[PDB]
């Protein structure tokens, strides 16, 4: 009936200017406010800005007018430039369709969103280090810490997705040192330590980085 | 600067119930209030419109109302598919501003955590840094307090924690803290201990080791 | 003999949308074309009569209303408009044979905490008759539960403020707007 496609680059170094830009097909684009929220990483929403057929602009006072909101009324789009962005800027921005002009009541259609992620840190495959069941028990648990990666996500099965069962992978961390930290846990038999072997599948596709990595009680 | 307080910050539930939740408006708003539902990876779509409007392809058991200044998100007969964050968005006023969110979670029995420790790695210390990972499995209760003990030197300020959802079969969370540490201090101690304070352990469980054993 | 038209533009006070400010002229001489090529004013468009002072120095009783609005409202001071203004505050007949001028007052009447002076009819339980003025401060029942004189959950208090902060964007700043009506008695 009504959709929102946006798009724009979401990788950025601090400093540089976010760009995005958002395509109404539908609705008529005269008759609504156009606006942009945010989302931080687990921060709740935040309303950035948002402009009118006639290119009003109404900004939120926390952008240090770092905020420009563009319109162009021959392709009913609407952009966004963010400019001085720092990783603080780190959120998903989605567009949607604004207050209509009558009653004043939107936010009706939002666009797919875009995650943008403001970092000075470069590419970088995970190291896989092992996390042992110790000499004690019923049920034991082992599994894998996937440290030093940027940027996310990462994927990780056991025994090439022969198991999954009391698996548990933790989302990703965001360390002190710009590099992201994650950690695979899985419950199993203490009576299968000798037996059934244990192997962590990790996978980063922005290095081209796999590690497979047995795990195993440490000998005393 | 309006602030919006949304009470509470979490609450669990089962299906079948009723439930309410309130946004508290710092000025009057009159009639522009807004309620969106938010799940993990999906699009936010909207609710409530002006207070107490239902938006078109919202089922009926979905209610709204206001005063001006207090508002209420109703629920009546709860299904699977309303457990996720709510948020409530004034526009009475420029800058329009926000809730803190609502987080509505399954309701189930209390579950003492499984807790397990696990030093770090001879060939992560060959690099250099040590990492100690302390891990809550099958509980319930969300609160939870894990406490770091180096030679009973109560740790903070260096470690980090995460979480998992609510599993899609028993409705735990389990938690992963990680201390991190650099070779140097972490050969300085002895004893590494993970305390862990939960509602349904009658007293504080701690699993411990000693480095090189 | 000049009319009175400094005391409405200029005045220093204007009148809340929902109680508008009507001024009744007569022993009326005005240049209508001054006003018409004036820069001062962003919205003038004349409905029906069109800019011409050659008409019998002044009508039978030429009606002046004034009030504030915001920018995004200017549209619907006009005949056959749909929205909040024109249902519940300030209605214009089909049949309207007169002038809207409108400008920018953000220098006037926006405050940098927010001027809450100005405010607006935001519940009615019917749409407004032309030229009809509603004062009433009787409490809406939204919902199906009455309200009985008192605030309350979908028990609202009709009238709301205007925010009118000097950073707001032009859509959200305040515009004073001016109605002119021409009725034909006598003429003056
Ligand atoms: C509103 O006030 C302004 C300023 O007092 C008036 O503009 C003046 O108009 C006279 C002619 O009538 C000019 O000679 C002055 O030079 C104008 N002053 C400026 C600075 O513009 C205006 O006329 C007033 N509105 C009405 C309807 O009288």
């Amino acid at each position: 009936e009504v959709q929102l496609q946006q798009w724009g680059a979401g990788l950025l170094k601090p400093s540089e200017t976010l760009s995005l830009t958002c395509a109404v097909y539908g609705g008529s684009f005269s008759g609504y406010y156009w606006s942009w929220i945010r989302q931080p990483p687990g921060k709740g929403l935040e309303w950035i800005g948002e402009i009118n057929h006639s290119g009003s602009t109404n900004y939120n006072p926390s952008l240090k007018s770092r905020v420009t909101i563009s319109v162009d009324t021959s392709k009913n789009q609407f952009s966004l430039k963010l400019s001085s962005v720092t990783a603080a800027d780190t959120a998903v921005y989605y567009c949607a369709r604004g207050w209509d002009l009558d009653y004043y009541y939107g936010m009706d259609v939002w666009g797919q969103g875009t995650t943008v992620t403001v970092s000075s840190a470069s590419t970088k495959g995970p190291s896989v280090f092992p996390l042992a069941p110790s000499s004690k028990s019923g049920t034991a648990a082992l599994g894998c810490l996937v440290k030093d990666y940027f940027p996310e996500p990462v994927t990780v099965s056991w025994n090439s997705g022969a198991l999954t069962s009391g698996v548990h992978t933790f989302p990703a961390v965001l360390q002190s040192s710009g590099l992201y930290s994650l950690s695979s846990v899985v419950t199993v038999p203490s009576s299968s330590l000798g037996t059934q072997t244990y192997i962590c599948n990790v996978n980063h596709k922005p290095s081209n980085t796999k590690v497979d990595k047995r795990v195993e009680p440490k000998s005393c | 600067a309006i602030r919006m307080t949304q009470s509470p910050s979490a609450m669990s539930a089962s299906v079948g119930d009723r439930v309410t939740v309130t946004c508290r408006a710092s000025q009057g708003i009159g009639n522009y209030l807004a309620w969106f539902q938010l799940k993990p990876g999906k699009v936010p779509k909207r609710l409530i419109y002006a207070a107490s409007s239902l938006q078109s392809g919202v089922p009926a058991r979905f209610s709204g109302g206001g005063s001006g200044t207090e508002f209420t998100l109703t629920i009546s007969s709860l299904q699977p598919e309303d457990f996720a964050t709510y948020y409530c968005l004034q526009h009475g006023f420029l800058p329009w501003t926000f809730g803190q969110g609502t987080k509505l979670e399954i309701k189930r029995t209390v579950a003492a955590p499984s807790v397990f420790i696990f030093p770090p790695s001879d060939e992560q210390l060959k690099s250099g840094t040590a990492s100690v990972v302390c891990l809550l499995n099958n509980f319930y209760p969300r609160e939870a307090k894990v406490q770091w003990k180096v030679d009973n030197a109560l740790q903070s300020g260096n470690s980090q924690e995460s979480v998992t959802e609510q599993d899609s079969k028993d409705s735990t969370y389990s938690l992963s803290s990680t201390l991190t540490l650099s070779k140097a201090d972490y050969e300085k101690h002895k004893v590494y201990a993970c305390e862990v304070t939960h509602q349904g352990l009658s007293s504080p469980v701690t699993k411990s080791f000693n480095r090189g054993e | 003999n000049l009319c009175p038209f400094g005391e409405v533009f200029n005045a220093t006070r204007f009148a809340s949308v929902y109680a508008w400010n009507r001024k009744r002229i007569s022993n009326c001489v005005a240049d209508y074309s001054v006003l018409y090529n004036s820069a001062s004013f962003s919205t003038f468009k004349c409905y029906g009569v069109s800019p011409t002072k050659l008409n019998d120095l002044c009508f039978t009783n030429v009606y002046a209303d004034s009030f504030v609005i915001r920018g995004d409202e200017v549209r619907q001071i006009a005949p056959g408009q749909t929205g909040k203004i024109a249902d519940y505050n300030y209605k214009l007949p089909d049949d309207f044979t007169g002038c809207v001028i409108a400008w920018n007052s953000n220098n006037l009447d926006s405050k940098v905490g927010g001027n809450y002076n100005y405010l607006y009819r935001l519940f009615r339980k019917s749409n407004l008759k032309p030229f009809e003025r509603d004062i009433s401060t009787e409490i809406y029942q939204a919902g199906s539960t009455p309200c009985n004189g008192v605030e309350g959950f979908n028990c609202y208090f009709p009238l709301q403020s205007y925010g009118f902060q000097p950073t707001n964007g032009v859509g959200y700043q305040p515009y004073r707007v001016v109605v002119l009506s021409f009725e034909l008695a006598t003429v003056c």
